[PDB]
């Protein structure tokens, strides 16, 4: 089954399965592939395959990761995929002195919002767009990868699961702990990348689920009726919390222009009504001048 | 708000639409089937709705594992006695695929009452992937009932499980709802329950919204109306017993329309 392809290395464990670097050895192609075991012990196909797979057939996008085959043992269960060379942050690591040319921060954002309003159109949300899962090629494209928690919604939504996103790039709604949660969570996400880019720290580095909501409203403000309706009914909620004013923006985005700021804070909006859409965020003139460039060193 | 996505909610139609097409089951697979008749499936899908009752699960759920199994069956021939292991394998891979909380597969096999072991259940699964390749993202005529009932003026529950009684209701007959898609099958089961509770018709603003007029769903008007008034003769009755409690407002009780009305549509 896989006797065609040779296993060059290791890669990462990120979610389920594990990934390795691969070459066809027939057509030359470079891939990662995504192994499961079993064993296991079970319970049969992980929920999260069943759905990454299910989805990511579907979902055919120059900016959402390509799924090539699957290869379907009794005993293990292959998942062949386009290679990329390497992650968002690792990268955004490698420019912490540098920088990113304000051309690539905008391509990036670009893309990852085309990818990500295609997802929603096709009624899917990923639920975990930490810069880890944010793949780069060196020809300047930037993709969505690994659907492992992603989920079909209905219209409208319902309850979905509760434990969701990496904690850093998680939304306020799911924090405080609400019932229903949209297309938004994804966008919240893609607003923290956003300032991940252009400062090259984490936006909302918090250690706990309390401590993350610290730190968005030492940031934003402390929320109140007026900027969202209805926060004080929240379950997890407490009148306990400190009152922040909002803080201007300059700090702590500094290099950032004028029209970044305006399209960062309606990604950081804090009600999921008011939040820009990624289909909206598209037209946004932030964008009007993009290209697509080659990024920098040899990556 | 955002929770009915006002940004995506046509996209995400034309997609479904454009979906249920290709995960549409072949029509008449069952007059293919050697050892099989409507009627065993009739007997399977009103065990599943009990199952889904056991387990508090979706209805969703229900309506994918429906999906599942009629498709295997299209190209699987299956003994009687196998019949259930696809049900449970399907019933498993929905719950899978829309459960926060699946249960487990020992739960699945203790519900067969030990006609089928842990093995040959997630063998089974396996088969059913192959079988499917994986395209488990199956849309429902509950995916359209949801969006249908946006338009609603006003918003009435007795019509929202109503819609969602009936709709259930055409799981159970393979004929003739075979030939019916999910959309097709929501927007009458939607105009039925808006009928018999309040009095409205298929409002204007969906006619648009799906193309579909009250006279291309007479058809399935028809049909459906016909299943709802033989619905305390049916053989099967899990649907009804589901549909009479607080939960979905008794909607099960309620005494159907005697006619419809309706345009004589040619004209001499
Ligand atoms: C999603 C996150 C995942 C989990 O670790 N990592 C990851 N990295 C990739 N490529 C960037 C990469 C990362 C690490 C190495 C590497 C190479 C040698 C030793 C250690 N790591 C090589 C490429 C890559 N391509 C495709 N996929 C999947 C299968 C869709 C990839 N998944």
């Amino acid at each position: 089954s896989m006797e065609n392809f040779q296993k060059v290395e290791k890669i990462g464990e990120g979610t389920y399965g594990v990934v390795y670097k691969a070459r066809n050895k027939l057509t030359g192609e470079v891939v990662a592939l995504k192994k499961i075991r079993l064993d296991t012990e079970t319970e049969g196909v992980p929920s999260t395959a069943i759905r990454e797979i299910s989805l990511l057939k579907e979902l055919n996008h120059p900016n959402i990761v390509k799924l090539l085959d699957v290869i379907h043992t009794e005993n293990k269960l292959y998942l062949v995929f386009e290679f990329l060379h390497q992650d968002l942050k690792k990268f955004m690591d490698a420019s912490a002195l540098t920088g990113i040319p304000l051309p690539l921060i905008k391509s990036y954002l670009f893309q990852l919002l085309q990818g990500l309003a295609f997802c929603h159109s096709h009624r899917v949300l990923h639920r975990d767009l930490k810069p880890q899962n944010l793949l780069i090629n060196t020809e300047g494209a930037i993709k969505l990868a690994d659907f492992g928690l992603a989920r079909a919604f209905g219209v409208p939504v319902r309850t979905y699961t509760h434990e969701v996103v990496t904690l850093w790039y998680r939304a306020p709604e799911i924090l405080l702990g609400c019932k229903y949660y949209s297309t938004a969570v994804d966008i919240w996400s893609l607003g923290c990348i956003f300032a991940e880019m252009v400062t090259r720290r984490a936006l909302f580095p918090g250690d706990s689920e309390i401590d993350q909501l610290f730190r968005i409203f030492r940031t934003l403000g402390t929320p109140d009726e007026v900027v969202w309706p209805g926060v004080t009914s929240m379950p997890d909620y407490k009148p306990s919390f400190p009152k922040w004013a909002r803080q201007d923006f300059s700090k702590v985005v500094p290099p950032l222009d004028e029209d970044g700021r305006s399209l960062l804070s309606q990604m950081l909006h804090y009600d999921p009504n008011k939040r820009i859409s990624a289909k909206a965020a598209l037209a946004h003139p932030f964008f009007q001048d993009v290209t697509k460039p080659v990024p920098h060193l040899r990556l | 708000s955002v929770n009915e996505v006002p940004d995506y909610h046509e996209d995400i139609h034309t997609y479904l639409r454009e979906m249920e097409v290709k995960c549409k089951p072949k029509v008449g697979y069952m007059k293919k089937q050697p050892d099989i008749t409507n009627s065993m499936r009739a007997i399977l899908v009103d065990w599943l709705v009990e199952v889904g009752e056991e387990y508090k699960l979706q209805n969703e759920t229900l309506h994918l594992a429906v999906n599942y199994i009629d498709r295997f069956l299209s190209s699987m021939s299956v003994l009687r006695g196998k019949l259930q292991l696809v049900g449970t394998a399907a019933m498993l891979l929905a719950s899978k695929f829309e459960e926060i909380y699946p249960p487990e597969v020992a739960e699945f096999v203790y519900i067969t009452d030990d006609t089928y072991t842990k093995k040959q259940v997630l063998r089974m699964e396996h088969l059913v992937l192959k079988v499917l390749a994986f395209d488990l993202a199956a849309p429902t005529i509950n995916q359209f009932l949801t969006q249908y009932f946006l338009h609603q003026q006003p918003a009435n529950c007795k019509v929202e499980s109503l819609a969602m009684f009936l709709g259930e209701l055409s799981l159970i007959d393979a004929d003739p709802y075979l030939k019916y898609l999910p959309s097709v099958i929501a927007a009458a089961a939607f105009h039925l329950a808006l009928y018999t509770v309040t009095g409205q018709s298929w409002p204007e603003s969906l006619v648009q919204k799906t193309g579909y007029t009250l006279e291309t769903l007479k058809p399935c008007l028809l049909d459906l109306h016909q299943t709802y008034l033989r619905a305390p003769q049916h053989a099967q009755q899990s649907i009804r017993e589901k549909y009479k409690n607080s939960k979905y407002h008794g909607v099960s009780l309620l005494n159907p329309p005697e006619t419809l009305n309706v345009h004589h549509h040619h004209h001499h």
